[PDB]
């Protein structure tokens, strides 16, 4: 009922024959002749008659390659004495053949200027392989293997990134197709394909094409989305204390790719830090340190070791950072309405308690606080406060950020929340302590002021806990963070050493 | 004083726990990133030589599919006439090349075996290949060691250099052994 | 963990048993495939620094360069090796598919072809052979 009878035999014959031709003594011209002849026979077999039969053809070929891979692996397991190199060489044989066929079909689809047909065929084949992957994953489960799909995807990617004009004119749509493909194949959607998936993202030519060669940084949003998917998958396991070996390796890999992105494309991590932090768990210090340490290339950071004043960066303090993530949309319309209303009229005062009730939506087990809503609240209120101060006629200082509706929220959330809430809150504040700008300065002053005019000693203990925690770990360390922490120690206007938590444990006391 | 893990107590307990278990370091002290394969202190990019998320070393020139002229590709033409790969009939230069370039591979071990056949011995501590020098006999010869001028291979300058050594037989390696691990994958142990 | 997340962890644990091989990403190496193995710590786990430069390939012996050229087809290694050969005054022939060097200045030199006595590397016997009165046509050079 699936396919018309005899179709699988046609597909098998054609595929096998193309496998024979591809590895045959064939150079460029020979490949052109063999391709023309093969397309001819393909027409003659009545396959390219309709899009349906084409879909069936590609699907059958894909499934055949997959089953060949499975047979190879089973053969390897039953006979461990067999050379694994040849076992891999069979899969490589058939898969490379099929991939080359696909690439050649895409390249010569329609006329030279006919990019639409080529792209449509690309998304067609890709979608087909994706469907086969999902079906195979759903039916085999633990028996699922990634080798065929992995090789197909990466080899097709390499084939379509070849240095030729036709592929160059459609490069962006190609990268788009591969991006959509990789998004549909999310680790939360296809767990057993995770490793290869990462290798599909962190691959050198894909990173090069997405973040470097693509002009106007148009590839940045898509890659950012893929990274967000990875972080989403990693989040629930990283939040847990114990971490299994698979998760450990996946995490190490993530560290490596993130290190690469940090060293080569700091502006990318800089422009999209908010979403990443909005996905990454607060207890993961290294990742957030990799992301918060990102800052533009042209900027030269002042020495944090021996600071003279804020006059060295005074030209960059008035410069507002860039947030390519709509955080205001996270907030419910009514909540945002009341928020702006209070930020405008500073009334009523009950809005604080109502707000605290509004950011701990307890309707699902495990999670007690809407972290994203907290981050959104902190960032929005902060930016609004900066705007208000600037519109007033002055710049945000230690004395200019005080006694406002914006500060009332911070104070209230600081004193009228439990340890968890204030933990997430202070993390939300510390996430803005980065390279010299308006945000890092305002939130540094905010953090320090919250420490100073603190009701209980517990709040101070929490602030010190955060600022220290983000500095005990290995490099890298965010600039604004380090500065903000230094201000707690250097300036005697806080009486830091007079507190009890500093003299709590011998290890802690010896740490300072 | 905070009576939870959100205070300094939770932090110190996390430090101790991370000092105990290595699989819990992601939350506490974190791992040294400079110990990883890539070089963080490089003026140029490192992504074009980025192999895999689990690679402990950057790409080798023999791992980069560069676009060579069509005249260079001859494997399809001479797949029948080209001589097979025999380590025995190669020069020591080629042997050293196959040793140093193919790290973590069986080819390094095979090259090491051939070198071992050419009366070369690998010093485990000196991390270099050492052999006898022509006309040079050791000054002192004991049952545990021997010292004198020998020939070692400088890999930095890629040239055979003479140097006086104090070679202990324990520090020297016997014949290299070949693994029998079926379907071995290093990326599996990148935890 | 959620039920779904436990399923994800289990699946990842399952796929961990067969992680993608390093050779799954690169084109199929015909003569020198990547065959990983437990290498002793005292041995060099990675190649020496600056081994990606052409100057590093200049230090190599000729036989090594030919080895790289013939057994590492379509790689950067073949590129660097070929560069090192050309800088060492080695001309590559198209029809015979081998490198040649002037053993001595040829008697007859024209723009059509260059006939004389040269030396070459036989890929079949793996060694250097000398050719007398060899006509090196420029129709097979690029």
């Amino acid at each position: 009922y699936d396919d018309p009878p005899g179709l699988r035999e046609k597909a098998e014959y054609l595929l096998r024959e193309w496998v024979n031709l591809y590895h045959s003594a064939a150079a460029g011209r020979d490949s052109t002749k063999a391709f023309s002849a093969f397309v001819g026979q393909m027409h003659q077999q009545g396959i390219l008659k309709t899009d349906d039969l084409i879909t069936r053809f590609f699907r059958l070929c894909t499934e055949m390659c997959v089953e060949i891979s499975y047979r190879a692996q089973a053969e390897q397991q039953h006979n461990p004495a067999a050379n694994p190199t040849m076992i891999r060489a069979k899969c490589y044989h058939n898969l490379d053949a099929f991939v080359r066929l696909i690439a050649l079909l895409v390249k010569h689809s329609g006329e030279a200027t006919n990019t639409v047909t080529k792209i449509n065929l690309l998304n067609k084949v890709l979608g087909i392989v994706v469907g086969v992957l999902l079906q195979d994953h759903d039916v085999r489960q633990s028996e699922f293997q990634q080798l065929p799909y992995h090789r197909i995807f990466i080899m097709l990617l390499l084939e379509l990134n070849a240095p030729e004009h036709v592929l160059e004119t459609i490069n962006f749509q190609t990268l788009t197709a591969f991006c959509n493909t990789f998004h549909i194949l999310r680790p939360t959607k296809a767990p057993g394909f995770v490793y290869a998936w990462l290798e599909l993202i962190s691959h050198r030519i894909f990173i090069a094409r997405m973040l470097a060669h693509t002009p106007q940084q148009k590839g940045w949003p898509m890659y950012a989305q893929l990274l967000i998917d990875l972080f989403k998958y990693l989040a629930p396991f990283l939040r847990n204390v114990e971490l299994t070996k698979p998760m450990q390796i996946l995490y190490k890999g993530t560290l490596r790719v993130l290190l690469v992105l940090l060293h080569d494309f700091p502006e990318f991590l800089c422009d999209y830090h908010y979403g990443f932090c909005d996905v990454i768990p607060p207890n993961c210090i290294q990742l957030r340190n990799l992301i918060l340490s990102a800052f533009p290339r042209n900027m030269r950071l002042p020495d944090p070791f021996t600071p003279n004043l804020k006059v060295d960066m005074l030209s960059e303090i008035n410069i507002a950072p860039r947030i390519l993530t709509n955080f205001t949309g996270v907030m419910p319309p009514q909540f945002k309405k009341d928020l702006d209303s209070y930020l405008k009229t500073r009334s009523p005062v009950t809005f604080l308690s109502d707000l605290r009730s509004n950011l701990q939506v307890s309707n699902e087990p495990g999670n007690r606080y809407n972290l994203q809503l907290i981050n959104a609240l902190v960032l929005y209120v902060g930016t609004q406060a900066i705007a208000h101060i600037h519109n007033k006629g002055s710049t945000p200082s230690m004395s200019t950020i005080t006694h406002s509706a914006h500060m009332d929220i911070f104070q209230n959330l600081a004193v009228d929340l439990d340890t968890e809430g204030r933990y997430l809150f202070l993390n939300a504040i510390a996430n803005q302590l980065r390279y010299p700008n308006s945000h890092t300065h305002y939130f540094s002053c905010t953090m320090l002021y919250l420490f100073a005019e603190a009701n209980t000693e517990a709040i101070q203990e929490q602030i010190t806990r955060v600022l220290l925690e983000r500095l005990i770990v290995n490099r890298p360390h965010p600039w604004g963070l380090l500065i903000t922490f230094i201000e707690l120690i250097k300036n005697p206007a806080f009486k830091f050493w007079n507190h009890e938590f500093v003299h709590c444990a011998p290890e802690i006391e010896k740490l300072f | 004083m905070v009576t939870d893990q959100f205070g300094m107590i939770g932090l110190l307990t996390f430090i101790r726990a991370a000092e105990t278990d290595p699989g819990m370091v992601h939350l506490a002290l974190g791992s040294d990133l400079t110990t990883l394969g890539l070089n963080l202190n490089s003026p140029e990019n490192l992504y074009p030589k980025f192999a895999s998320p689990w690679a402990s070393s950057p790409c080798r020139p023999q791992d980069i599919d560069f676009h060579v002229p069509s005249e260079y590709l001859t494997n399809i033409h001479i797949r029948d006439k080209l001589a097979a790969i025999k380590l025995g009939r190669y020069g020591e230069d080629l042997l050293f090349y196959l040793y140093y370039m193919n790290g973590g591979d069986v080819l390094q071990l095979l090259a090491a075996v051939e070198l071992f056949n050419r009366d070369w011995r690998y010093h485990k501590e000196e991390r270099v290949w050492i052999t006898r020098a022509p006309g040079m006999e050791p000054t002192m010869k004991t049952n545990t060691y021997e010292r004198g001028t020998y020939y070692f291979f400088d890999c930095l300058n890629w040239r055979k250099v003479a140097k006086e050594f104090h070679l202990e037989y324990d520090k020297l390696e016997e014949r290299p052994h070949l693994p029998s691990t079926f379907n071995y994958n290093p990326a599996q142990q990148a935890f | 963990l959620t039920k779904e997340q436990l399923y994800q962890q289990a699946m990842e644990e399952a796929a961990w048993h067969h992680m993608p091989h390093p050779s799954d990403s690169e084109r199929i190496r015909q003569y020198l495939p990547r065959n990983p193995c437990p290498t002793p710590p005292y041995h060099h786990q990675m190649p020496p620094p600056h081994s990606d430069t052409v100057e590093f390939y200049q230090r190599l012996s000729t036989e090594t360069l030919f080895f790289i050229f013939y057994y590492l087809e379509g790689t950067k290694a073949q590129y660097l090796a070929a560069k090192a050969l050309k800088k060492q005054s080695w001309r590559f022939h198209t029809k015979y598919m081998m490198w040649f060097q002037r053993h001595e200045e040829p008697k007859t030199i024209t723009d059509e072809f260059e006939q004389g006595t040269y030396i070459y590397f036989d890929y079949e016997k793996w060694g250097q052979r000398k050719k007398e009165g060899f006509t090196f046509e420029y129709r097979y050079l690029e």
